[PDB]
RNA sequence: CCGAUAACGAACGAGACUCUGGCAUGCUAACUAGUUACGCGACCCCCGAGCGGUCGGCGUCCCCCAACUUCUUAGAGGGACAA
């Protein structure tokens, strides 16, 4: 064996990330896994603000760009020989995954 | 019962003028412990009519630019001024403040561009004008002087409430009335 | 584990990889109707999908060109050997793609003809390919020595609000002609209908649709049907 | 007697400052961050902090045990959050555990004196825009 | 009763504790305590002969109600606003030597020690005699 | 002050009234639910703006013969 | 010779009161499920201007509360609301014990079984579910239910012949049996949507109302039809007298009371209109509940008041 | 926008829209956020009061040696429409 592992899911898209978390969690719960639910880490907003003009002429307008990162944590309590295949069938190309042991 | 600052019981003051007792808020329902609240009194017209008078005085006292958010300073300034006033005359400080506001608000004014006609003053503009004149008089009296701001405010209020032609406020009121009379 | 990068820097680097890959692949196979790219990153062998119009020459002779393209990608971006593979897909409804139509306009202009005739032909092809509306702008040293701009709008086109983020698509090209460059700007408003692939789902926010009622007959004298 | 689990936890807010009041069943003890109400921050606004106990009297507070922790905000904002939390916590404790008419009378005697004793003030702060030092103000403009 | 440090006014608590701490002459005071300038963002070394005892008092109080503090924590605690000429003002930290010296002198009284992590914290002796001083000052104020 | 409804709301409400008059009443919330379930309105604000105008129009109809 | 006279009002909650529930075991408390997301227990202290005082308010519902009932022992209360969930309350400080994570859309009516064992809910997502008393649903009924919103759902009060009825905006009075939850009759004959149904204390006849204005009686044993009697405008509530005849109905801003041996109107009960400006139509009546002795009736109006009506002479 | 009407039917811009602020003791949850409760450990008072007071002291998910989500986080929904 009984191994505690943790799955970290990060994406820039909220809805697809929650789809991946939901399908992984329900696939775990149907397989007799004790799972601690998706813990949403506070979102990170990267906030480059720039001058909007190639030259220096004009009324001093600014662009305000931002990119948001969302994180979730899922905990599993069985060996990796089922969780590797249950996460390989949930890809959804915007999500980047680390799987790690509680011992890590 | 409420007895602002823990002394100076409120339900003995009298506002003689009808026109200004509609717009002065020292009575029993506007009777509060401190002249400080997050009122949201500026959201509509005439909501400053129901703001209590002591808090309007503290609001106008927090002004010359180096004092803009410093409200606790003005609260203790007003507290000290009220103790000085009651110690000087023995009258309720609320009553003498009310009398000063009565006696310092002008009742006729003149305005145009092409000061041509003399007009009348609404009985909310004269409350604002009286408070502004009193605070300005206290501020100018205390500027380069050994006297602190509290007893300058105190002597401004007592001289205005007696009526002496010796306050800044009643001098300004009389001069405004005179100029308004000149072109009535 | 041994080498680590913070998540902010990691996502910014992923975006920079996508931008540089898209620009290089635009610059390389522009004469093949490139029209965008997709990357599928995974903690194993990754995939890059090229959404060309003509895939039979994106793939070279027996796929030589796709092989040298995955070779240069693996040699530039420092992928380990075999961890990157490169695919090609033919795009459906090339008349609804702004990049392909802007390249077609560039091809016609470089071949040489009236700018009017080329823009009219591109515009009417875009319309009969299924667009809700189109807008083609050509700007530069046209007939004459002073620069003009000419737009060839037709149909329906939105400009403001959030729906113009996903519901039209634009493309800007430069045409290196004999006397300076001309600028090509093509905007295509996409249809909504199938909620599938040819356009987007979630229709325009001020378009309500009301379902029609049924017949609703026999309100007459009471009857009861038992089982 | 010693009926347990008689407790509520009610918050109050002023612009960032959140004070959460824990109202147990005890005998007349009220404390903020472990220190009493009379040993609190700047004490110019001490009446502003203990005006609920002056309005309701000590008989309403004689059977409760308030314990308030407060985070965020400034000095004054924390004062207002504290007093709003205490009043709202007493109202919640009365409504959950004693009769509803008592809640109604404490609630309305709080409403005819400074409504922010029970309702939060929603005005937070405005963002700075890129043409001047603040939300509304603009940088000085030069003509010649 | 009662009472503790928390439920008495901290101003005359620091005054009373500094008086107690000066009265029992075991606090080690360095030799340069009259030329210090105390945190370079200010001038004019304090208008007191006995500023060291009051600083040790307030350090002991701060370590009582928030433990694990080090020299960086104390130089953040006693920091202030540096008026900076014609340039605008900024925040500057306290003097590191005076914080280290008051901490070491208080360790010499066996009322603070380095805990298992970094920083320092009160002994049972330290919180004992601070609560006794708190009782003394509370009884003085109420009566 | 500044609560004029645009022609999107007005003509959507008119078609809703014309087609589904029997299931609507002078209650904003039930009209809101009906308009939610008989029309694909993409946003909540537009949905209950349309429902508010439907309520107003049914008070007008219950008075007399407006169009209708 | 019998008239109804109002002995005061029950003030104390600001919203549309939508349901009144009374209990037979302790006739000093009633429930008021209103539109301010609360349920109120009242102390029925028969006084002047103080006929009822609110005694405890039950919160925990996210949106408007639609229905409420009382258990046979008068210890538990069950209520559904417009947040799409049910909630089982109790007396003794009124904390919810169980909550029923149910329909996708919002519920409209709940009903205790005869033995307080089965829980049923009719909802706006066009489904009906029967529930276990601990929270779990047994199974929903679908694809032969109403094709519109399932309005009020009632159980037969007798354990013999367990019968559950279901009106709806489908203009059908679909009746299900508790043995296997299959359809047994398919009553047609209404012209508009149906607001409520009620079953008589004997499980023989039921009455349905709606936008027709016809309080349209039915039969349960032979189950073919009975007489139809039409009162006024929109019908909001229907309930039979508990010990006696005189079925009543809430029709607009007045409640009409009818006997059954003979179909005459017995009385008309209106609020006395003051300051008639001819601008605002009078406040409708939204709920009716007898006090389990046939002596007083509580009528819930669409302003924030509920009226008690007392029999006279 | 209502209406009037040699115009009728439309298209863009406005509005809708997107992000943000303010409300949910209702939902989904959390040893990378906590809160109550409990058990230890320090001090204060006591004559003993004590289920007393303070603690950002320790522990209570290596599995029961506790529950819960008010406070924190962020998802789904609700909520305001001149009703
Ligand atoms: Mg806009
Ligand atoms: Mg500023």
């Amino acid at each position: 064996a009984i191994h505690r592992i943790r799955i970290t899911l990060t994406s820039r898209n909220v809805k697809s990330l929650e789809k991946v978390c939901a399908d992984l969690i329900r696939g775990a719960k149907e397989k007799n896994l004790k799972v601690k639910g998706p813990v949403r880490m506070p979102t990170k907003t990267l906030r480059i603000t720039t001058r909007k003009t190639p030259c220096g002429e004009g009324s001093k307008t600014w662009d305000r760009f931002q990119m948001r990162i969302h994180k979730r944590l899922i905990d599993l309590h069985s060996p990796s020989e089922i969780v590797k295949q249950i996460t390989s069938i949930s890809i959804e190309p915007g999500v980047e995954v680390e799987v790690t042991i509680a011992d890590a | 019962d409420i007895k602002l600052f823990g002394k100076w019981s409120t339900d003995d003051v009298q506002i003689n003028d009808i026109s200004l007792q509609d717009y002065i808020a020292v009575k029993e329902k506007y009777a509060k412990y401190l002249p400080h609240s997050a009122g949201r009194y500026a959201a509509k017209r005439f909501r400053k009519a129901q703001c209590p008078i002591v808090e309007r005085l503290t609001n106008s006292m927090m002004m010359h630019g180096r004092n803009n958010g410093k409200k606790l300073m003005t609260v203790r300034i007003v507290k000290h001024a009220f103790e000085i006033i009651h110690l000087l005359t023995g009258e309720n400080p609320l009553q003498v403040l009310v009398n000063a506001i009565i006696n310092s608000g002008p009742r006729e004014d003149s305005t145009r561009i092409g000061r041509r006609q003399a007009v009348d003053v609404s009985p909310l503009r004269r409350v604002n004008q009286a408070i502004w004149l009193l605070c300005t008089g206290a501020r100018e009296a205390a500027f380069r002087n050994i006297k602190t701001i509290a007893e300058c405010l105190a002597d401004e209020l007592i001289n205005a409430a007696k009526g002496s032609s010796n306050s800044y406020a009643i001098k300004k009121k009389d001069e405004l009335e005179r100029v308004a009379k000149s072109n009535r | 584990m041994a080498v680590q990068i913070s998540k902010k820097r990691k996502f910014v680097a992923d975006g920079i990889f996508k931008a540089e890959l898209n620009e290089f692949l635009t610059r390389e196979l522009a004469e093949d109707g490139y029209s965008g790219v997709e990357v599928r990153v995974t903690p194993t062998r990754t995939e890059i999908i090229i959404l060309a119009t003509r895939t039979q020459n994106v793939l070279g002779e027996k796929g030589r060109r796709i092989r040298e393209l995955t070779a240069v990608v693996q040699k530039r971006f420092g992928f380990p050997e075999g961890s990157v593979e490169l695919y090609a897909e033919k795009v459906a409804t090339r008349g609804l793609c702004a990049i392909a139509q802007a390249e077609s306009l560039r091809y016609k202009l470089l071949g040489g003809l009236a700018v009017r005739r080329a823009c009219y032909g591109v515009l009417r092809f875009i319309m009969e390919s299924g667009a809700k509306g189109c807008e083609v702008v050509v700007s530069g040293k046209l007939r004459g020595q002073r620069a003009k701009s000419m737009k060839f709008v037709d149909g329906l086109m939105i400009h403001s609000g959030d729906p113009v983020n996903y519901y039209v698509d634009t493309a800007v090209r430069h045409v290196l002609l004999r006397q300076g460059v001309l600028g090509i700007k093509v905007k295509i408003m996409l249809p909504w209908d199938p909620t599938g692939k040819i356009g987007p789902k979630k229709p325009l926010p001020d378009h309500v649709s009301i379902v029609e009622p049924k017949d609703e007959i026999l309100p007459t004298t009471p009857i009861s049907e038992q089982k | 007697s010693k009926g347990p689990l008689q407790s509520v936890q009610v918050f109050g807010r002023k612009k960032t400052a959140t004070a959460v009041a824990h109202c147990k069943r005890g005998n007349g003890l009220i404390k903020v961050n472990g220190r009493p109400l009379e040993m609190i921050e700047p004490r110019t606004l001490q009446y502003k902090l203990l005006e609920p106990v002056l309005l309701l009297g000590k008989e309403r507070f004689a059977g409760v045990d308030i314990r308030v922790r407060v985070k965020g905000g400034g000095h004054v904002a924390q004062i207002y959050a504290i007093r709003q939390s205490i009043s709202k916590a007493l109202v919640a404790y009365y409504q959950k555990y004693v009769d509803e008419a008592s809640k109604k009378e404490i609630k309305d005697i709080l409403i005819q004196y400074d409504r922010t004793l029970l309702v939060a003030d929603p005005r937070r702060c405005e963002s700075k825009k890129f043409g001047g030092p603040g939300a509304r103000a603009r940088y000085q403009k030069s003509y010649r | 009763p009662g009472v503790t440090v928390k439920d008495v006014n901290q101003q005359e608590f620091v005054r009373a504790l500094a008086a107690f701490l000066k009265k029992s002459g075991k606090l080690k005071v360095p030799e340069w305590v009259d030329t210090v300038k105390l945190a370079k963002h200010k001038e004019l070394a304090p208008y007191d002969e006995n500023w060291f005892y009051t600083r040790a008092a307030s350090t002991a109080r701060h370590l009582y109600l928030r433990g694990g503090a080090g020299v960086g924590s104390m130089t953040k605690i006693y920091g202030g606003r540096q008026r900076n000429g014609v340039m605008p003002s900024h925040f500057s930290r306290g003097s590191k030597s005076v914080a280290r010296r008051v901490l070491q002198a208080l360790e010499g009284l066996k009322m603070v020690e380095k805990d298992q992590d970094g920083g320092r914290k009160l002994t049972p002796q330290g919180q004992r005699d601070l609560d006794r001083i708190a009782g003394q000052v509370a009884a003085a104020n109420k009566k | 002050m500044g609560r004029v409804r645009t022609k999107t709301v007005k003509k959507a409400a008119r078609v809703i009234i014309e087609k589904y008059y029997t299931r609507l009443g002078n209650d904003f919330h039930t009209n809101k639910r009906v308009c939610e379930e008989i029309a694909i309105i993409p946003s909540k604000k537009l949905r209950n703006k349309i429902a508010g105008y439907v309520t107003h129009l049914m008070k007008r109809i219950q008075r007399g013969p407006v169009r209708g | 010779t019998e008239q109804m006279t109002l002995r005061g009002t029950l003030k104390g909650h600001n919203g549309w009161v939508t349901q009144i529930a009374t209990t037979p075991q302790f006739p000093d408390m009633i429930l008021s499920a209103s539109r301010d997301k609360t349920i109120i227990m009242w102390k029925l202290t028969r006084d002047e201007t103080n006929y009822g005082i609110p005694q405890r308010a039950l919160r925990g519902h996210s949106h408007f509360v639609s229905d409420v009932v009382i258990s046979s022992d008068g210890q538990f209360a069950l209520s559904g609301s417009w947040d799409g969930t049910l909630r089982l309350w109790d007396l003794t400080t009124g904390t919810t014990t169980r909550r029923f994570v149910g329909h996708t859309k919002d519920v409209l009516s709940v009903a205790f079984s005869s033995d307080n064992r089965q829980i049923v809910s009719g909802s706006r997502d066009k489904t009906i579910k029967l529930w276990n008393t601990l929270g779990v649903c047994k199974y929903t009924v679908q694809d032969e239910s109403h094709s519109e919103w399932v309005s009020c759902v009632r159980f037969s009060p007798n354990s013999s012949n367990p019968i559950i009825v279901s009106c709806g905006w489908d203009k059908l009075v679909k009746v299900w049996n508790l043995a296997n939850c299959k359809l047994k009759t398919n009553h047609i004959g209404h012209t508009g949507y149906l607001n409520t149904v009620t079953v008589s204390p004997d499980g023989s006849l039921c009455a349905s109302g709606g936008k027709d204005g016809q309080a349209m009686l039915w039969d349960l044993n032979e189950g073919k039809h009975l007489y139809t009697l039409d009162g006024g405008d929109i019908i909001n509530a229907l309930c039979f007298s508990p010990n006696r005849y005189w079925l009543c109905a809430a029709t607009g801003p007045s409640i009409k009371i009818w006997d059954l041996e003979g179909k005459i109107i017995v009385d008309e009960l209106k609020q006395e209109v003051i300051s008639t400006s001819s601008k605002a139509e009078p406040p409708q009546c939204t709920s009716l509940a007898w006090s389990a002795d046939g002596q007083t009736l509580f009528a819930g109006y669409t302003d924030n008041l509920v009226r008690v009506w007392q029999v006279t002479i």
